[PDB]
Order: C-alpha cells, then sequence, then structure tokens
C-alpha cells in the first residue's frame, strides 16, 4: 500500500510540475488560457505535495500521529485545494464555451486582466468555503460520536453535520458538474454543424475527446461526494474503507489532469525540451 | 543593320568577362587562412520591447544609440528608449500597411512608407508638443521598401516599381530618379560618405549609384534568387547581399566580383536582413526559420546564433556606437542582444 | 528628465491599452482577383476592413507576405474567362496562394462571378480541361461547367491543407457578399478554436 | 529595337571601363579594416558589465 | 560573374501532326533544388503557362490543350529541361521560354507568367503550317 501511495504522489507532483515549468518558461505558451492551466496544476501540486502524503499515513497507520492543529490545518488543505482545482476545471469550460459560442465577442470579453480576476474570485471562493468554517467550529456535529472523536488527538476524521456536507458540496462539486455538463454539450453541438459543413471519423474524434474529459472527472469524484451526499441521511450504508478509497480516486484526478489538458503538440515540444 | 549593337554588346560583355576572370587572383578564403577563429558568440537578451500589437516589419536606431524607432503592421511607430524601455512617443498611422521607417541623423524627424506607394515624413520636435506629418511624399508606383535621410531635406526611397528615387522633402519634389532594376527592389543602403547607395532587387542583382549623377555604375550578379537584404561594409568598399536561396554573399566594389559566401547544407530557409558589427568582422543575418546567424564575415564559418523568437526575424540593426543588436520579429516583440 | 519620462510612459500605454481594444475587435480582409484601397464595413457591430491592393505592379511574391495575419483572403475568379486561358492562370494563382509558406494558416473565401456569363457561354470551355468530358456533378450544363471550376479549386485546396485552413467557395448583390463573408469568418474562427482543442 | 540595343552598349561602356583591382588586393584591404578596427568593437569584444548601457548603469 | 541562364533551343517550322523536341540548358543555379516551367506567348496574347515538372521529377503538370501530346522530362544530371511535343496543331505556333520557379525548395511558384520576370529564358519559335 505504502507503494502505491508513493506511487501516486510520484505522478501528481511530476505531472504538475512538468506543466507550470513549460508554460513559464516558453514564450510561445504563455496564452490566456494557460492562466488558468496554471491554477489548475498549482492547485494539484498542493494537493500532491502536502495533501496526499498526510492521507497516505493516516491510511498505513491507522491513526493521527500530528496532533490537533495540524488535524484541522490538513483538512482546511484539503477541502480548499480540491475546491479550487474542482472550479478551475469548471473556469476552463467556460472559457472554451466562450470561445465557440461568441467567436467575435471574445477577444473583448476575455482579457488578461479579467482572467486574473477570474483566478482570484476562484480562489476566494475556495477560501471561503474551507477556511472559514473548518477553523472557526462551524462543521463539526452534536453527536456523541463526533464529539468523542474531536476530543481526541489521534482521530482526524471529517464528520460533519447535514448544513455543512450539503452546502460544501454543492458548491464544491455539484454545481461546477452541471456547468461542465452544460457547456461541453453545446460545444459537442458547435463541434458536430463544422463537421456537417466541412464534410465519421471526425465525429468520433470529437466524442472521443469530449469523453476523456466528462468521463475522467465524473469517475474520478462523483463517487466520494455522492457517499458523502449519503454518508448525512444515513450513516450505515457505505463503510468506512470505501469512502477512503472513493476519497483517493478524487486525488488521483489530480494526476491525470496534466494529461487532459496539455497534450498540444507545443506542451510536447516544451515537455521534450525540458527533460 | 541591327546586328552592329548585337556584336558590340557581345564584345564588350566578352570584354567583361575577360576583366573579371583577370582580377581574380586569390580567393577570400586563401588571403585569411592565418586569421584567428572569431570564437562563439554568445550574445544575451538584455531587452524585450513589448507593446506592438502585431508583427514588426522595420526599425531603425537613431544616431545617439539610444532611441530607436520600430514600425509595426499594427499601425503604429513606436519610439523607444532602449535603456529604460520606455516608451517616449506612439505614432499613429495614417495607413497600417508599413514596411519600412527612417530615423533620421538629426533626430528631428523619423519616416515611414508601405503599400500607400507614399514616404510620410513626421516631426517630433515642435513648439506645441504633438508629433505631426510635416509631408507626404508621393511620387512613386509600388510599395515603398525602404527609406533612408542623407539630412533633414533629403531623402532616399526604394519601391516596388523597380526604381529608387532622391527627394528635396521641404519642396516635395523627386530630383533624381534611379532606373535600372528590372524588379522590385527591396532594400536600400547608403554608404557612410552618403554620395553612393547600393540596392538590392527581385533580379536576383545589386547595383551602386551615383546619388548626384544619378546613373548606375555597377551591376552584381551570383545570387540565384531575390536579393531581400543589402548591407555596407563599413569602409564602404564592399557590401553584403542575403537572399532567398539561403545565403549571403559578399561583394567587392573595386575587385567587381563576388568574394564570399555563406551557407550551410542544414540553412535551407531565406535571409530577410543583414547588418555588420561596428568593425565588420561579424555579419548578422535574420532567418525565415525564426533565428539570426552570426557570420564570421571573414572565414565564412558561423560564429553564433540568436534564438529568441517564435516568428520569422524581420528585421536586424546594430548601433552605430556597437553597443546593442536589435531584433525584430513577426512575433511582435523587439529584443536588444549583447 | 526620469518623472517626466516615468509620465509620458503611462500615458502612452493607456492610448495603447485603448488601441489595443479596437484592433483586435475589428477583422482585416484582403480583397485578391493610391497604393492600397481600404473599405470598412459593419455586421452586427463587428467591423471589418477590407483590403484592395490595386496600385501594385503584378509581382505579387514580395508584397503579398504582408497578410500572413488576415482573417481570410477573399479571392474573386471570373469562370466563364484572341482569348487567353484566364482559368487555368487564377487556378495556378489559387495554388501559389495555398501552398505558400506564410499563408497556409490563412483561409480562402473563393468567389465564382460571371454565372450569368457563363450560363450564356455554356450554351469553349471543353477545349481546356479536357476532363470536363468525364465529370458529372456531385440546365445540367451550366450546373456542370459552375460545379466543375468549384471542383478543381477544392481539389487544390484539399490537396494539401490538412486541417489548418479551409476554402470557402460561393457562386456570386452587395448584401449578401457580406453577409457570406461574415459568416464565413465566424467559421473560421470556431474552426481554429475547435482545432485547438483537438475536437476538429 | 534599336534603343534598347543603344542603352545596353552604352550601360556595358560604363561596366567596361572601370580600374579593377586584384582580388588578393581586395581581400587585403577588408582583412587589414577588420583588424584594425578590432578593440572598438562591443560585439566581438565583450565589455565590462559595468560601462554597458544594457547591462549596468 | 556568373549569372542565371536559360538558354532554349529546339524550336522551328513543322506540319501539322508533327513533332519537335525542345531543349534548355540552365546554368547558373543548382538545377535539382528547383521546379521547371515551360510557358508559351501567341502572336498577340498574354504569356500563358504549359506545363510543368518538380526537383524531382516525379509531380508533372500540364495545362489541358496538350495532355496526352506533350511530355516534359529533366535531366538533373545535364541540366537540362525537355518538352516532346506531338501531333501539333496549329494553334501550337508561339514562342516558348522556360521558367524556373523563383525560390528553391519550395511549393508554391508565383509570378512564372508576369509580363517582366527574371529567371526566364529569351525563347524559341515554333511555328506549324504548310
Ligand atoms: C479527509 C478529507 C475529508 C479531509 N478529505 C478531503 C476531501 O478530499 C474533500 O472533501 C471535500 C471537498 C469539498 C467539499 C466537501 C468536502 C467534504 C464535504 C462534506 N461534508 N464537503
Amino acid at each position: 500500500m505504502s507503494l502505491l501511495m508513493a506511487l501516486v504522489v510520484l505522478l501528481i507532483v511530476a505531472g504538475n510540475v512538468l506543466v507550470i515549468a513549460a508554460i513559464g518558461s516558453t514564450q510561445r505558451l504563455q496564452t490566456l488560457t494557460n492562466l488558468f492551466i496554471t491554477s489548475l496544476a498549482c492547485a494539484d501540486l498542493v494537493v500532491g505535495l502536502l495533501v496526499v502524503p498526510f492521507g497516505a499515513t493516516l491510511v498505513v497507520r491507522g491513526t493521527w500521529l500530528w496532533g490537533s492543529f495540524l488535524c484541522e490545518l490538513w483538512t482546511s488543505l484539503d477541502v480548499l485545494c480540491v475546491t479550487a482545482s474542482i472550479e478551475t476545471l469548471c473556469v476552463i469550460a467556460i472559457d472554451r464555451y466562450l470561445a465557440i459560442t461568441s467567436p467575435f465577442r471574445y477577444q473583448s470579453l476575455m482579457t488578461r486582466a479579467r482572467a486574473k480576476v477570474i483566478i482570484c474570485t476562484v480562489w476566494a471562493i475556495s477560501a471561503l468555503v474551507s477556511f472559514l468554517p473548518i477553523m472557526m467550529h462551524w462543521w463539526r456535529d452534536e453527536d456523541p460520536q463526533a464529539l468523542k472523536c474531536y476530543q481526541d488527538p489521534g482521530c482526524c476524521d471529517f464528520v460533519t453535520n447535514r448544513a455543512y456536507a450539503i452546502a460544501s458540496s454543492i458548491i464544491s462539486f455539484y454545481i461546477p458538474l452541471l456547468i461542465m455538463i452544460f457547456v461541453y454539450l453545446r460545444v459537442y453541438r458547435e463541434a458536430k454543424e463544422q463537421i456537417r459543413k466541412i464534410d465519421r471519423f471526425r465525429e468520433h474524434k470529437a466524442l472521443k475527446t469530449l469523453g476523456i474529459i466528462m468521463g475522467v472527472f465524473t469517475l474520478c469524484w462523483l463517487p466520494f461526494f455522492l457517499v458523502n451526499i449519503v454518508n448525512v441521511f444515513n450513516r450505515d450504508l457505505v463503510p468506512d474503507w470505501l469512502f477512503v478509497f472513493f476519497n483517493w480516486l478524487g486525488y488521483a484526478n489530480s494526476a491525470f489532469n496534466p494529461i487532459i489538458y496539455c497534450r498540444s503538440p507545443d506542451f510536447r515540444k516544451a515537455f521534450k525540451r525540458l527533460l | 543593320e541591327l546586328d552592329q549593337l548585337r556584336q558590340e554588346a557581345e564584345q564588350l560583355k566578352n570584354q567583361i568577362r575577360d576583366a573579371r576572370k583577370a582580377c581574380a587572383d586569390a580567393t577570400l578564403s586563401q588571403i585569411t587562412n592565418n586569421i584567428d577563429p572569431v570564437g562563439r558568440i554568445q550574445m544575451r537578451t538584455r531587452r524585450t520591447l513589448r507593446g506592438h500589437l502585431a508583427k514588426i516589419y522595420a526599425m531603425h536606431w537613431g544616431t545617439d544609440s539610444r532611441l530607436l524607432v520600430s514600425a509595426s503592421q499594427d499601425g503604429k511607430l513606436i519610439i523607444w528608449d532602449s535603456y529604460t524601455t520606455n516608451k517616449v512617443h506612439a505614432i499613429p498611422l495614417r495607413s497600417s500597411w508599413v514596411m519600412t521607417c527612417a530615423y533620421a541623423p538629426s533626430g528631428n524627424y523619423v519616416a515611414c512608407g508601405g503599400l500607400d506607394n507614399i514616404c510620410s515624413i513626421y516631426n517630433l520636435k515642435t513648439r506645441e508638443g504633438n508629433v505631426r506629418v510635416s509631408r507626404e511624399l508621393a511620387g512613386h508606383t509600388g510599395y515603398l521598401s525602404c527609406c533612408r535621410f542623407l539630412d533633414d531635406n533629403q531623402i532616399v526611397t526604394s519601391s516596388g516599381d523597380t526604381t529608387c528615387a532622391l527627394w528635396d522633402i521641404e519642396t516635395g519634389q523627386q530630383t533624381t530618379t534611379f532606373t535600372g532594376h528590372t524588379g522590385d527592389v527591396m532594400s536600400l543602403s547608403l554608404a557612410p560618405d552618403t554620395r553612393l547607395f547600393v540596392s538590392g532587387a527581385c533580379d536576383a542583382s545589386a547595383k551602386l549609384w551615383d546619388v548626384r549623377e544619378g546613373m548606375c555604375r555597377q551591376t552584381f550578379t551570383g545570387h540565384e534568387s531575390d536579393i531581400n537584404a543589402i548591407c555596407f561594409f563599413p569602409n564602404g568598399n564592399a557590401f553584403a547581399t542575403g537572399s532567398d536561396d539561403a545565403t549571403c554573399r559578399l561583394f567587392d566594389l573595386r575587385a567587381d566580383q563576388e568574394l564570399m559566401t555563406y551557407s550551410h547544407d542544414n540553412i535551407i530557409c531565406g535571409i530577410t536582413s543583414v547588418s555588420f558589427s561596428k568593425s565588420g568582422r561579424l555579419l548578422l543575418a535574420g532567418y525565415d526559420d525564426f533565428n539570426c546567424n552570426v557570420w564570421d564575415a571573414l572565414k565564412a564559418d558561423r560564429a553564433g546564433v540568436l534564438a529568441g523568437h517564435d516568428n520569422r526575424v524581420s528585421c536586424l540593426g546594430v548601433t552605430d556606437d556597437g553597443m546593442a543588436v536589435a531584433t525584430g520579429s513577426w512575433d511582435s516583440f523587439l529584443k536588444i542582444w549583447n | 528628465e526620469e518623472k517626466g519620462q516615468r509620465e509620458a510612459n503611462k500615458k502612452i500605454e493607456k492610448q495603447l491599452q485603448k488601441d489595443k481594444q479596437v484592433y483586435r475587435a475589428t477583422h482585416r480582409l484582403l480583397l485578391l482577383g493610391s497604393g492600397i484601397f481600404e473599405t470598412k464595413f459593419q455586421v452586427d457591430k463587428v467591423n471589418f476592413h477590407m483590403f484592395d491592393v490595386g496600385g501594385q505592379r503584378d509581382e505579387r511574391r514580395k508584397w503579398i507576405q504582408c497578410f500572413n495575419d488576415v482573417t481570410a483572403i477573399i479571392f474573386v475568379v471570373a469562370s466563364s474567362s484572341n482569348q487567353t486561358n484566364r482559368l487555368q492562370e487564377a487556378l495556378n494563382l489559387f495554388k501559389s496562394i495555398w501552398n505558400n509558406r506564410w499563408l497556409r494558416t490563412i483561409s480562402v473565401i473563393l468567389f465564382l462571378n460571371k454565372q450569368d456569363l457563363l450560363a450564356e457561354k455554356v450554351l469553349k470551355i471543353e477545349d481546356y480541361f479536357p476532363e470536363f468530358a468525364r465529370y458529372t456533378t456531385p440546365d445540367p450544363r451550366v450546373t456542370r461547367a459552375k460545379y466543375f471550376i468549384r471542383d478543381e479549386f477544392l481539389r487544390i485546396s484539399t490537396a494539401s491543407g490538412d486541417g489548418r485552413h479551409y476554402c470557402y467557395p460561393h457562386f456570386t448583390v452587395d448584401t449578401e457578399n457580406i453577409r457570406r463573408v461574415f459568416n464565413d469568418c465566424r467559421d473560421i474562427i470556431q474552426r481554429m478554436h475547435l482545432r485547438q482543442y483537438e475536437l476538429l | 529595337s534599336i534603343a534598347q540595343a543603344r542603352k545596353l552598349v552604352e550601360q556595358l561602356k560604363m561596366e567596361a571601363n572601370i580600374d579593377r583591382i586584384k582580388v588578393s588586393k581586395a581581400a587585403a584591404d577588408l582583412m587589414a579594416y577588420c583588424e584594425a578596427h578590432a578593440k572598438e568593437d562591443p560585439l566581438l569584444t565583450p565589455v565590462p558589465a559595468s560601462e554597458n548601457p544594457f547591462r549596468e548603469k | 560573374a556568373a549569372q542565371v541562364q536559360l538558354q532554349e533551343s529546339g524550336g522551328g517550322l513543322v506540319q501539322p501532326g508533327g513533332s519537335l523536341r525542345l531543349s534548355c540548358a540552365a546554368s547558373g543555379f543548382t538545377f535539382s533544388n528547383y521546379k521547371m516551367n515551360w510557358v508559351r506567348q501567341a502572336p498577340g496574347k498574354g504569356l500563358e503557362w504549359v506545363s510543368d515538372i518538380s526537383q524531382s521529377g516525379a509531380s508533372i503538370s500540364y495545362t489541358g490543350s496538350v495532355k496526352g501530346r506533350f511530355t516534359i522530362s529533366r535531366d538533373n544530371a545535364k541540366n537540362t529541361l525537355y518538352l516532346q511535343m506531338n501531333s501539333l496543331k496549329p494553334e501550337d505556333t508561339a514562342v516558348y521560354y522556360c521558367a524556373r520557379c523563383p525560390a528553391p525548395f519550395t511549393r508554391d511558384c508565383f509570378d512564372v507568367t508576369s509580363t517582366t520576370y527574371a529567371y526566364r529564358g529569351q525563347g524559341t519559335q515554333v511555328t506549324v503550317s504548310s
């Protein structure tokens, strides 16, 4: 198990450090959409460097080893970076949707200043969802077992009340997912119209690309957020270990974003040079 | 009787060929063998001038070696202080398709032109405090490809109409006209005394012109394709020509022959711009493959590269004092190299 | 002085930000087929600047390079056209443009003009282009001629592109022609973005 | 016609009465020049960072 | 000083239906790097492209009027271009020029039919009649 988790770490860190190095060491790549890609790579780099090693420690020792304060801080950081990553994916989808559905106005609507404001708003929403309620004790449940876990430094769970579970899930996963579905359906429709005007291998190519995008995202994060919305109405359906495993599929999504969003030939040239 | 002139031409051509062969005693390679190799020329970017919105077609320095003017087909002349990267002026042009620009030796005027077939002359010193068009030189029948000031009052232009022209600025008129090329003249270069100038055209030949007399004194061939760029050697006794045949060639005026070729098997793209260093020991060529090559102009061996552009290198310039090279590019940046 | 210099710089860069806003919201077009005429029009509040290069000398290989970044080249052919074979001349020009290394990503809106001239003539075309005796459509005669010319152009077009540019042919009434140019420039930008995202 | 031929032979009489030195002499000239202005060439003789406008004031 | 020379030969007077072989000797450039063309000008007409062959000899193109009758060939070893003309018609009477493409290693060929193009030869007169 230590080996497999070491491998997930290595993949996340290496992929995202490559992406950042490329985008920052190549003038050709310093475009407006690669600002969003940089946001995504930074979120994933934080996940890989800080969040996942402590999670692996918790899994492989069945106990927390870092006192209560660091438990709070690690929880906050995990939620923050996951939310920033998912919101950045939604933003990339909205950017593509605007470039395709509003071809002409897109040069006005989208300047680097507005891109930077968007990135700042994303990280601010992440902060407000993660660090404010967790470091202020707005999430803790009023149940005896929950209290018993909060009052032990060895126990570092995430046993929340209903309100925080629902609201944080809605803001961090479900709204971004609905927006991604909407935008990528529109994008697929436009690609099919252009293929029809041009001319079925190519329709299949478009379907392959959009399927990679949405299928990797959904397969990696939908189990976790489903199970943690279920954890609140009932408690004894999903056992601990399946919850943790789904949480780790989530983490693994951070290793796939470099492959899903940075395959273009410019990225490949940059990588080949870098290495 | 028309054969009499055909025979006159035959005899004159044969005499010119014989006198040309006669003078070929040695080759530049030979007379240079002992010379030390330049070394390796590692220059770095020291400035990136940002602010043009589209590709840059031309740049020219300015005799103070600090201010430079650049022309972009976004429709702007930008006058930059290169020490601080501050923009001193931004002149909006009436026609956006500009191809050349000149900085007058006195610093008071700039000149530009392009597909509009006009050479526009802008004043930089006004009691008002605003740069205005002071003159429009009209009379060419093809696009302006290059212009150069002789002084505040005269300017020499070259055109796609296969002619060059000298102009008197105060009266707006065309004093002398230079004819004889059969293709687009693409580049001109003033001799450091301003009595002669050389032009290179799309007929693969370069011509030498007397400014006062107004006639052609010498013609040079040897390139296989269009000459895009021409630049005098610092002592005004030879020049260098860059072509679409992927070579550079060095031509001497008093030997009347080609002296040198600069080419490599791996280089298969065309030259866009040339310029000598201050002493003429280095020749700097811009290429369509986004690089600049630095040739040892006495040995024909490549001595360096400048790789800092993502698109075609359109223009090069060396400062009068020899401290800096400027590269302009289709990626819409200027880089200063040391 | 070093303060007035920073001030003048700030001022210039304000003006340049305004200029950039303007520049990236206008679309430049090359019309092909006193050095340069310039036309401006607006469709659906999108501004276009079409440039007609008359006043040059009919050796185009140097000045055509000025147009490596327009949104589109509009290429007008007089199809029906001591009679010289002008259709093969137009085809050779189209082919030189399509394969020039500085115009490779530029799309070509192709206007095939004088279709009434053709409708009258076809009743002269098989002397050249002998394959016009075997070609069939993908009166019938004018349709055949017209589409055969279009197909010669599209054959050159599909022979080399490889995704980065296309040809948009129309049979040519100003209003409708400007609307066509507009819809095609829209398609051009959409396809550029779709190909960037590896959907085309 | 005869006019173009006359023009041609005139330009040839111009480009045939030139006084030409031998290339050995031209190579010698350019060699000596580049060799005598070498100390004054910053792009060939890298110049101290101190006295380089584009590296330090 | 070397120059770009394209010297045609082989033209003459023939009967309708006869054969001619036009040759063009090239000098001054590297023959193999350049696409080559045949162009012609008839009495009272512009310059008309007739045929072209690529650097190696693989790609060939013809103007329809001649396809089936004219054969272009290149002998890169001897720096020669050839046009074999078969079954000539009286509408071939013209002057024929070998035209090199402007730039090497390229696929586009601009300006080879323009009135004052520089990399063309003087021509050879072919006259089909009785
Ligand atoms: C061990 C922990 C639980 C620290 N792992 C963090 C997880 O990766 C991300 O957890 C969340 C991210 C966003 C929104 C969330 C959230 C769980 C809840 C709840 N109710 N809402």
